[PDB]
This record gives structure tokens, sequence and C-alpha cells, in this order.
């Protein structure tokens, strides 16, 4: 649950 | 000829972007779990490799030129790419002389019986050592090895890229950086770009065969619970 991939912010 | 104020500038930020997410020191790893000698190096290598996917995210990040494209572009060419560019960026530390990564540690020494015992198998393993003694053996410099690590990133042909024009735009403008950089700057390289293409399409032949097998591992909860959230996030069918 909630992708890790916002390490793009 | 020789190269333009504007390639240079991709040629220092793409090195310096080395340079600040991969530590030669390898000192980080003593962070991770520890390495033992079914399956005992999946927890050490998922950590090693979930910690390299997030230095190849850094790295992304400053490629010239990612970080204006979709935020769902760039996670898109991430996933698809991740696993290419930590075979790519270890030849680093694989040396000939051992055929193993020897990570500035014994403890750290990854021989293929090691990968073993993390999951795969020789039809994964084999091509993987010859594609790194391929590698080594081509005595890249150093801003070879990271352009050809960012052309390998900026590919357009994989799966869920969207704006494909404009992906194929700056692939190209490094394509170009680098073939200038051979001819300009590398005595005896009068074929060396072309091998480093095919290498590309190495990558992505292993690249299928570890997908195959990883999705295998990831499977059965026994092994992804060893896995981290990095790990099974990137390397995971999830769209
Ligand atoms: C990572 C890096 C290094 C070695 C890469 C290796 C060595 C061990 C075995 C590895 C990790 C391969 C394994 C097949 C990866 C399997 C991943 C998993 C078990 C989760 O499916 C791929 C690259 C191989 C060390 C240093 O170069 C940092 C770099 O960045």
């Amino acid at each position: 649950r909630h992708k890790i991939x916002x390490x793009l912010q | 000829h020789m190269l333009s104020d504007e390639q240079m500038q991709i040629i220092n930020s793409l090195v310096e972007a080395h340079h600040k997410t991969y530590d030669d020191s390898y000192s980080d790893f003593v962070r991770f779990r520890p390495p033992v000698r079914r399956l005992s190096m999946l927890p050490h290598l998922a950590d090693l490799v979930s910690y390299s996917i997030q230095k190849v995210i850094g790295f992304a990040k400053m490629i010239p030129g990612f970080r204006d494209l979709t935020a769902e572009d760039q996670i898109a060419l991430l996933k698809s790419s991740a696993i290419e560019i930590i075979m790519l960026r270890s030849n680093q530390s694989f040396s000939l002389e051992d055929m193993s990564w020897s990570c500035g540690g014994p403890d750290f020494k990854y021989c293929i019986n090691d990968v073993t015992k993390a999951g795969h198998t020789l039809e994964l393993l084999e091509p993987l050592v010859k594609f790194q003694v391929g590698l080594k053996k081509l005595k890249l410099h150093e801003e070879e090895h990271v352009l050809l690590m960012a052309i390998c990133l900026l590919s357009p042909d994989r799966p869920g890229v969207q704006d494909h024009v404009r992906i194929e735009a700056l692939q190209d403008r490094l394509c170009d950086v680098l073939q200038a950089y051979i001819r300009i700057q590398h005595p005896g390289g009068r074929l060396l770009y072309a091998k480093m293409i095919q290498k590309l399409a190495d990558l992505r032949s292993l690249n299928e065969e570890h997908s195959k097998q990883y999705r295998s591992l990831s499977f059965q909860p026994e092994h992804s619970m060893q896995l981290t959230p990095l790990v099974l996030e990137v390397f995971g069918s999830e769209v």
C-alpha cells in the first residue's frame, strides 16, 4: 500500500 | 572534431551523478542483513539489490532531462530497467582475476555459488558472468560506463513508457555524446560503440531470465517475506 517509487520526490 | 560545451556538461554531470550514487568504499554493506554460507544468501542479496535500486533512482534523477519526463514515464523506465542498471553498475566490483564481485570485504565477495543460494540458477548466472567478463574486457573509461548506464535507462522501448517520442530524443542525445566521445577521446576504439550496443542487448536477455526466475521466487511466501518493500514493488507485476 502506497508506492515507495513519489523515494521521485 | 571535438565535444561541444553542451555535450561535455552532459558528461561531467553523468559522472558526478555516478560518483554521488556509487560508494567505492562499500561501507554501507555492514548495515545489510549478513550473508550466510535453503536460500541463506537471499536476505543479504535482497538487501544489496534493494540498496542499489535506491542508488539507481538517484542516478536517474541526475541524468540530464530525466527530471522532466512525466513522473509515470520516470517510474516505468526505472522499474523496467533497474535490474539492468544494477548488472551494469556492478561491473565496477567484478574482478576477472577472481570471477566474482569482491566488495571491499571477504564477507562481501560474491561468487556464483553465493547467488545460487539466493534462488537463481546457472541459466541466469552463467550468461551473467559472461556478460560481466565481456564488459570488463572492454576496459571502458568512466564516461563510457556512465554514458552506457544512462542510455540503458533512457530506452523508450520498455513496458509502460508513454511519451516514447521524447524518451527516444534524450536517449539519442546521449548515444551521440557517447559516440562522439569514443571517436574523439578513445585511442583504438574504432568499433567500441557497437560493442557497447551489443551489451545493451545482452542486458535484455538477462533481464528476461531474472524476471522469469524472480517471479518463481517471489510467488512463495517463504521467500517473498525475505525480500524488501522496495524490491517487491520494483520487480513486481503491479501496474
Ligand atoms: C548490486 C551491485 C553489486 C553486485 C551485483 C551483483 C553481485 C551479487 C549477485 C547479483 C546481485 C545479481 C543477482 C542475480 C540479483 C538477484 C536479486 C533478487 C535475489 C532479489 O532476485 C544481480 C547483480 C549481482 C555490488 C556493487 O557493485 C554494488 C552494485 O549495485
